[PDB]
RNA sequence: GUGCGGGCCGCGGUACCAAAUCGAGGCAAACUCUGAAUACUAGAUAUGACCUCCAAAUAACAGGGGUCAAGGUC
RNA sequence: CAGGUAGACAGUUUCUAUGGGGCGUAGGCCUCCCAAAAGGUAACGGAGGCGUGCAAAGGUUUCCUCGGGCCGGACGGAGAUUGGCCCUCGAGUGCAAAGGCAGAAGGGAGCUUGACUGCAAGACCCACCCGUCGAGCAGGGACGAAAGUCGGCCUUAGUGAUCCGACGGUGCCGAGUGGAAGGGCCGUCGCUCAACGGAUAAAAGUUACUCUAGGGAUAACAGGCUGAUCUUCCCCAAGAG
RNA sequence: UUCUGGUGUCCUAGGCGUAGAGGAACCACACCAAUCCAUCCCGAACUUGGUGGUUAAACUCUACUGCGGUGACGAUACUGUAGGGGAGGUCCUGCGGAAAAAUAGCUCGACGCCAGGA
């Protein structure tokens, strides 16, 4: 489970997941690439699956990179407790995904075994994706 | 209670006086530690019934 | 480290943010070389300079003479010629800029000459 | 059913009607307040004065101006104004001038009346 | 009783059983082993001790141990000296087994498993068990009261001690399943 | 990538151990080298409608007179 | 007459907010965010602080610049003290935070008490009561050669209305008159009245023996909304087989 | 009208760095002395009074775009307003407004007053 081991703040608003990326949509690392096409939440449980699954299968020099990382708080009240008293404690950590961004890169292995594998770390994630080629 | 106000009197007024200019004495008031300054505190400050600045003395 | 001509601009600039020439109490400043002096007299406001008062005039640099620099007495000379100068131009009224040098010493001459007769400051 | 727990915060202080009272190009008379800051985010300029809590407040009647104190700073000036009226032919004038006259038109026809 | 107290005696009471959870399930499961129901024994030689030159030394350093078969067990002495030494041991020690000997070597055979013995031997099994669940509910019952002493302190609310409480027995109430399954897998050794 | 110190096998050598920096690449209500649209404040400009008609009684929308409606403060 | 002394007896109090009430937590003031680019703006929303301190850490005049990194040098080492170089505001400003301040509002030195008296045009704020800034005038003064500056502190929390009382002063009144008692006026002091716009100088619990007035504005049962949770399926297939 | 020095205002803040120029005058440094004055020690700095050696350092002038500073048009994001999709997250259309970033490009200041010199 990726997180800061430190953190300003221990918690934080929901947010807004509106527009698209502009900035992380370039494929700088690896030849091929998953691209997102809706905006949604990701957690570090879904790219642990999505990067073990990806890794698993490119066993002949697989090169993995994760492009993204939570840093981002989400709070659950302590359960079959009423509303208001504060804020609950975070449980887990989120990572904000908007149309464009990329979730992995792969290098080292053919277009074959990326298609192959990249389409079953995208039945992991929550959203609808795309194959890349660069 | 280190810290206490302490009351200025002035040194040169009288009491009673029957002068025509204004009777009465000049008395200020402020801040002082007793730690910091364990003597007394005197200073040269106006004094309307004097007619002039005027040194004013602790009281007690 | 600092040098000489630049911890003088300096204390120039600390002391012209509080005096300000006008057309009633105009700025007179002075700068001191190593070989003469040299006074202005300067309305802020407009930017121009009423009068002033150099060694190297005429009407006085054949009546002194240094050989090194300008002593104490050429100071109370500038300060005679100045105020002259500046009665003759109908103001009394002045600031006194010390050019960012101590008052003590030529400075001094030059203000208790020039405030020993003619102007108030 | 199960619980609550309470919380260390909640408090919070009330807006002291900071910023800017009057905006550049207009009338500000003596004494009058154009900024209250804590800070010199605006410095005093000319025709205008500074007080204990950086309030800068005006010495004459004028305009209020503001200028650019360095490369990176800014403050705050009041320059005296012109004295230009307006025309009577002005729309405003115009107008304001028909109600002075309807009023005391129809005010003539409600005693002229009977 | 602010939430920053309410999880500072939470840790300080819950530490106090997990570490105290873990230190019977550790000896609990030492209480089976030494019931010892004949299945392999490279154990129970282990702690008999032999006299060798006026060095009371264990049979581990003097010989090796060898188990051919689950029911029996071969000793292989270096030394024909302390192989008499050997048999002292084991029938002073009252193991409950007959040892033999073939010249060179000491065979144990250990007995087959009766009907009368199965049972007064479950009866034991049963017993540890027992022993098992009261000591879980030893520390049930001493964490309970340390939330009721808080609460007559005035450190606790009422509120705070029934959430406490009810999570409390859920943490206890999986390591009694430790017991059962222990148990159970127990159960299918006896057969 | 460079590898500070050292751990590693070591009188000083080397794969593996991270205190800084470089390049590439991201995130932030309580970060900002920058920075809108609206809003707010102030000022300026401008024929609201109808009737009767100066003239012509076409046009132009052109004057005068009259009537009505409409916004705020204390 | 006075002192002490049994709820034996009497008259009464025993706060509110609250995603029902209670147990808990909180109650006033300051700072940032939520607050949607003026201002203002709620929640048992997220973070933290105040109930002061200084006789200089105030005023005035005047001279300086911190911090970090590298290098050199006995004890001395990463780090005391000292010299130099480089980047330049990254320090510091009694304390929380924000904003501001670099020849400075930061850091020293000399003299000093304006940490004044009597005022005050005009403004900001705004239910009310409160609160904030302030040119300028007289008086008598400090610093400075002078121009000029000063009506406490770089700014914003460090605080409490009224009634009553107390101390000092006072050219006011003085129950027939003269005095006096007493009172007024001016200056100031006295509440963790913190439940902090403070119901009294003075106050806690219990009721299942109970009662009245009301409420679906407000809980428990059920219905309904929601579907965390629960139940029942589906997608990918690392592996077991 | 120019050169030197002094002194300002405006300003896109006009600096770093590199390569040149300047000593007649002007500016600056260097050298010597010390009780008007000064050093929490020190004539370095500060202050007097002297010798004139030097442009070495500073400062002034001339050039540049290597850092630095500055910075678009266009397009897009975003957004007011009137509407329309999607279970929702959120998206699209018409009218109007319109960036930041990057790049091109600009930038080694502009204009005054006094004295002296030509
Ligand atoms: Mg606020
Ligand atoms: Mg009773
Ligand atoms: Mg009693
Ligand atoms: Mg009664
Ligand atoms: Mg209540
Ligand atoms: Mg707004
Ligand atoms: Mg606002
Ligand atoms: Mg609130
Ligand atoms: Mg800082
Ligand atoms: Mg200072
Ligand atoms: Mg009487
Ligand atoms: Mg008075
Ligand atoms: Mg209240
Ligand atoms: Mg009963
Ligand atoms: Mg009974
Ligand atoms: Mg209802
Ligand atoms: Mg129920
Ligand atoms: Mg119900
Ligand atoms: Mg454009
Ligand atoms: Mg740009
Ligand atoms: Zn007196």
């Amino acid at each position: 489970m990726l997180s800061p081991k430190r953190t300003r703040f221990r918690k934080q608003h929901r947010g807004r997941m509106k527009g698209i990326s502009y900035r992380g949509n370039r494929i700088c690392f690896g030849r091929y690439a998953l691209q997102a096409l809706e905006p949604a939440w990701i957690t570090s449980r879904q790219i642990e699956a999505g990067r073990r699954a990806m890794t698993r299968n490119a066993r002949r020099g697989g090169k993995i990179w994760v492009r993204i990382f939570p840093d981002k708080p989400v709070t659950v009240r302590p359960a079959e407790t009423r509303m208001g008293s504060g804020k609950g404690s975070p449980e887990y950590w989120v990572a904000v995904v908007k149309p464009g961004r990329i979730l992995y890169e792969i290098s080292g292995v053919a277009e074959n075994i990326a298609r192959r594998a990249v389409a079953i770390a995208a039945s992991k994630m929550p959203i609808r994706t795309q194959f890349i080629i660069s | 209670d280190v810290r206490v106000k302490v009351i200025l009197e002035c040194t040169g007024c009288v009491r009673k006086s029957v002068n025509k200019g204004s009777r009465g004495v000049s008395r200020y008031i402020t801040q002082k530690n007793r730690h910091n300054t364990p003597s007394r505190l005197e200073l040269r400050k106006f004094c309307p019934y004097c007619y002039k600045h005027t040194i004013h003395g602790e009281i007690k | 480290a600092h040098t000489r001509r630049e911890d003088r601009t300096a204390r120039h600039v600390r002391i012209r943010k509080k005096v300000e020439g006008t057309p009633e109490r105009p700025r007179l400043c002075v700068f001191r070389s190593n070989k003469h002096l040299y006074v202005q007299v300067i309305d802020d406001t407009k930017m121009h300079t009423l009068a002033a008062a150099s060694t190297m005039q005429k009407a006085i640099s054949e009546n002194i003479d240094y050989s090194a620099g300008p002593t104490v007495e050429v100071a109370q000379k500038i300060g005679e010629m100045i105020a002259k100068s500046c009665l003759e131009k109908g103001i009394t009224k002045v600031a006194f800029d010390r050019g960012g040098y101590p008052y003590h010493g030529r400075v001094k001459a030059l203000a208790d000459a020039a405030r020993e007769h003619g102007l108030v400051f | 059913k199960k619980g609550a727990g309470s919380t260390k915060n909640g408090r919070d202080s009330k807006g002291q009607r900071l910023g800017v009272k009057i905006y550049g190009d207009q009338v500000a008379k003596p004494g009058a307040i154009i900024i209250r800051q804590r800070g010199t985010k605006f410095h005093p300029g000319k025709n205008v004065g500074i007080g204990k809590d950086h309030t800068i407040f005006a010495l004459i009647d004028g305009l209020v101006k503001f200028e650019k104190y360095g490369p990176d700073k800014k403050k705050v000036s009041v320059y005296p104004r012109e004295i230009q009226p307006e025309n009577p032919n002005s729309y405003r004038a115009r107008k304001r001038e028909n109600f002075r006259l309807q009023r005391e038109k129809k005010k003539a026809r409600r005693e002229g009346y009977s | 009783a602010t939430m920053e107290e309410v999880e500072a005696e939470k840790s300080l009471i819950e530490t106090n059983t997990k570490q105290r959870m873990e230190k019977t399930i550790e000896t609990i499961r030492s209480n089976f082993n030494s019931v010892r129901t004949n299945r392999a024994s490279p154990t129970m030689l282990d702690r008999i001790e032999v006299e060798y030159y006026g060095t009371p030394v264990s049979l581990k350093s003097i010989a090796q141990i060898s188990t051919p078969d689950a029911s029996s067990l071969l000793i292989s002495p270096y030394d024909k000296s302390s192989l008499k030494a050997i048999e002292k041991a084991i029938v002073t020690s009252q193991l409950g087994v007959s040892p033999n000997n073939d010249g060179e070597v000491i065979r144990l055979s250990l007995p087959p498993l009766t009907s009368d013995r199965r049972k007064e031997l479950a009866k034991v099994v049963s017993k540890l068990a027992e022993e098992g669940k009261v000591a879980v509910r030893n520390i049930r019952r001493d964490a309970l009261k340390s939330y009721e002493k808080l609460e007559k302190e005035k450190k606790l609310s009422e509120d705070n001690v029934k959430d406490l409480s009810a999570d409390l027995q859920k943490l206890t109430d999986e390591y009694m399943k430790k017991v059962e399954s222990i148990y159970k897998q127990k159960e299918q050794e006896l057969m």
